[PDB]
Order: C-alpha cells, then structure tokens, then sequence
C-alpha cells in the first residue's frame, strides 16, 4: 500500500492520489482531529463512501495495474490531513433469537432456509422473523500516510545547516552533532543519517511553523566523542513537494 | 454519524491494567475494533470483532463489551502502550465505519529523567549566508513536561522564538526543540545567549557567545 500523489493541492482543485499494491479503503486525519472514513471498493466494484462527504468523493480501481484512486473534488483547508490507503475486512453476521433456529439448523434447505424459525421441524410452515444483522468492519493493514496541505502558498525547497559538535558541547564519552533543516514548504521533510545506516541515537523533531508562513526542522544523533576527528556523518534532507534531496556531511568545529 | 464517544485521556501504572471505553450514540448494530497510532507510525490495528486479536499483537491486549460499550484492556501496561487509541464501527450495511472519540493514554510510573540540553549558536555557513539561528535541542527527559526561556545578556528575549511541544524519542524518553531566529547583526550586538530549560524543580541553562566559538 503506497500512498502516491501531491503534497500541496491548491483550493478549489480536486485532490487525486493513488494507492499501487501487489477490498481497498481510505482513511484520513486532520491535525488533532480523530480518523474519518472516506471510502472503499471490492473486486466486484461496488463503493462506499462517508455519507457526509459522497457529494465530493470519487474512488475507482484498475485491477489491471493494481492501483486503487481517490478523488476529492473542491478541496479546502478542512480537508487537510494524512491520507491513508487501507485494506479492509467486511463479514455481515446472521443470528436468530434466542431459541429460534436457522431455517437451515433445522434441516430445512427449501425457500426461506435462512430466516429464523420459532418452530423447529414441527410442522416448520410456522413463525417466520428474518435473522439480525450485526455488522463487523475493521481495517487489516494500513499504509504509511501521504500528507496533504491545502494552501495557495507556494512550495519551497529547504536550506540545510550542520549543528557542529565543539569541544565545550560534548558529553565526555558522547557528543551531539545535528542538521538544521529551514524554511520549507509543504510538509514533510524526512532526515535520515548515512542513507539509513545511522539509526541509534537519532531523534528527528516536529517542525515549527514561522512567522513567514515556513516551516524548519532539526535532527540530531548521538555519537561517540573518540571518533569524531575521522568519522564521517551526513544527514539525508527529502523534500518531495519540491523533489529536493539534500545530503549534508557535518564535521566537528576546530575548537 | 454514529457517535463512539472515548475519554480523552486516560493513565495507568506501569506494570499495572488500564481501560479504554467506547460508548455509542444510542441497540449496538456493529463490531468494535481498536487502532493504535504512535506520532511517526502509521496506526495499528489492536482489536477486531470486539475481543479477537490481530497478527503481531501481545496477549495483554484484550477487548470487550457491555451492550453499547467496548472496552479495551491493557493488563501490563508499558511505556511504548503511551499512544492515541481510537475504537470503530460499522453501524450498516454500508461499506462505511465511524471512528471514535479518540483517547491518549499516559503512563505514569516511569523513571524520571532530567533533560540534556544542547545548545548549537549559528553556524559559519548561516551566518554567510545572512541569518542566524540559535538551536536548543532537549532529550532525554522524563515526564515531557518542560518550559523553554531564552536570555540576550540575561535580559529575557520572547521575539523570534519557536518551541515544539515534547515527543517521545525511540528509547520512550521525551525531546523538545527551540529556536531563536536573529539576524546576524542582533547576532553580535550582545555578549552571550542562554537556553533554559526547566524541568521538575530544576533548570539547566547552556550559554553560546559570538566571541567565543562553541
């Protein structure tokens, strides 16, 4: 389940993403808002959608080429949120009342097998209620989250700065040393240490939003203070809404 | 719009048992199921079908019910349990689910940690290029409580600060940054710039000087 498509969408337009694979669902949420169903469709076709928001929501599929669509027309700021593509488990429950029997628990195969039976075999042309319904949907998998802005702005790719460890900012046997990631947008920008290879001791924080309606970021690790005058250290900066990558080699200050 | 109503926020002990209710709108028609979410993960299918669990789960996630209302139970409650919960249901035919309220879970018990403060002045390549930022990294620490004060010469600076709220790290302590975004000339117009951070009836403060380098 990949999340595919813009990071920013302008207002008025209609948001479109993709889900590649190889019963489909979206989920979305708002910031500091709870999850809110979108929609879904099997492999016989059929689509469901939030009943509050089926005015603007379109999904298809394309078995062919495995690839699930949404499409939200008329976005605004209100439908700013993570997108989640999803797989979906949906089983209709059938039972009687108690006492009452299934038509087929009985014996009885004929019409009306499946409604319920107050009179079991005797003389079974008896009392006939249809069977309760109980309804069980739940999400089987869920995939990473495509963020979405809806903003007139305009994107910008960011400036990468290196927090250089010193000799008075060390921790005896340990050290920080980090990437200032500023004035960007959208979100997000994703940082990684040597390509993924550097995973201890590393912290990425949430971004601030300034004044100048641009956000920035930092991410820092912990490394040993030994190694520092030869190891080589490189934040990876990803900006994909401005398909910026940035790689940034940060060495310690001569001080 | 069926409403699946959760408490906001709920704590327990660690070690101990916690519940987390999800109560409808008023004949409960359809199967609750549970989702985790930890900030930076995507969310985490716990519970389906009220009680059965999902792949990968552990045994001290259990689920119930009580006519209109589904519990979910954590028996031995651990510090990665701290994350959003959210229950659901179909309530129909329709291939559509209703999403609860949503809850935050804390746990409380936890050792306490006091926060490592780093304070970076702005680097040579930023100052070149006309700006200056002041980074104050926080880590570390435990509860994720803290306040954040910035000091030109001692004297308090409230312009051009940013703070982000604490998160938890990946060892389940809690990190917060700050920032003070100057121009390079506010940059040298004073002897020294402070980040304090308080936390628990204690303030570390780390200070930087454009005469001396960091």
């Amino acid at each position: 389940l990949r999340e595919s498509g813009p990071s920013l969408v302008k207002p008025s337009q209609t948001l479109s993403l993709t889900c590649t694979t190889s019963t489909v669902g979206w989920v979305r949420q708002a910031p500091g808002k709870a999850l809110e169903w979108l929609g879904s469709i099997d492999t016989s076709g059929t689509t469901g959608y939030n009943p509050g928001l089926k005015s603007r929501l379109s999904i298809t599929r394309d078995d062919s080429k495995s690839q699930v669509s949404l499409s939200l027309s008329s976005v605004t700021t209100a439908d700013l949120a993570t997108y989640y593509c999803t797989t979906v488990r949906q089983q209709v429950h059938k039972t009687c009342p108690q006492g009452w029997r299934f038509g087929w628990d009985c014996g009885f195969h004929g019409y009306g097998s499946d409604d319920c039976y107050e009179d079991c075999i005797d003389i079974l042309s008896s009392q006939t209620l249809s069977a309760e319904d109980t309804y069980e949907l739940h999400v089987d998998a869920w995939g990473q989250g495509l963020l979405v802005t809806v903003s007139s702005a305009s994107t910008k790719g960011p400036s990468v700065f290196p927090l250089a460890p010193s000799s008075k900012s060390t921790s005896g046997g340990t050290a920080a040393l980090g990437c200032l990631v500023k004035d960007y947008f959208p979100e997000p920008v994703t940082v990684s240490w040597n390509s993924g290879a550097l995973t201890s001791g590393v912290h990425t924080f949430p971004a601030v939003l300034q004044s100048s309606g641009l956000y920035s970021l930092s991410s820092v690790v912990t490394v040993p203070s030994s190694s520092l005058g030869t190891q080589t250290y490189i934040c990876n900066v990803n900006h994909k809404p401005s398909n910026t990558k940035v790689d940034k080699k940060v060495e310690p200050k001569s001080c | 719009q069926a409403v699946l109503n959760q408490p906001s926020s709920v704590s327990g002990s660690l070690g101990q048992r916690v519940s987390i209710t999800c109560s409808g709108s008023s004949v409960g028609n359809g199967y609750v199921s549970w989702y985790q979410l930890i900030p930076g993960s995507a969310p985490r299918t716990l519970i389906y079908g009220d009680t059965s669990r999902a792949s990968g789960v552990p045994d001290r996630f259990s689920g119930s019910r009580s006519g209109n209302t589904a519990t979910l139970t954590i028996s031995s409650l651990q510090a990665e349990d701290e994350a959003d919960y959210f229950c659901a249901s179909a309530e129909d035919s329709s291939s559509n689910a209703v999403f609860g309220s949503g809850t935050t879970l804390t746990v409380l018990g936890q050792p306490k940690a006091a926060p490592s403060v780093t304070l970076f002045p702005p680097s040579s390549e930023e100052l070149q290029a006309n700006k200056a930022t002041l980074v104050c990294l926080i880590s570390d620490f435990y509860p994720g409580a803290v306040t954040v004060a910035w000091k030109a010469d001692s004297s308090p600076v409230k312009a051009g600060v940013e703070t982000t709220t604490p998160s938890k790290q990946s060892n389940n302590k809690y990190a917060a940054s700050s920032y003070l975004s100057l121009t390079p000339e506010q940059w040298k117009s004073h002897r020294s710039y402070s980040c304090q951070v308080t936390h628990e009836g204690s303030t570390v403060e780390k200070t930087v000087a454009p005469t001396e380098c960091s």
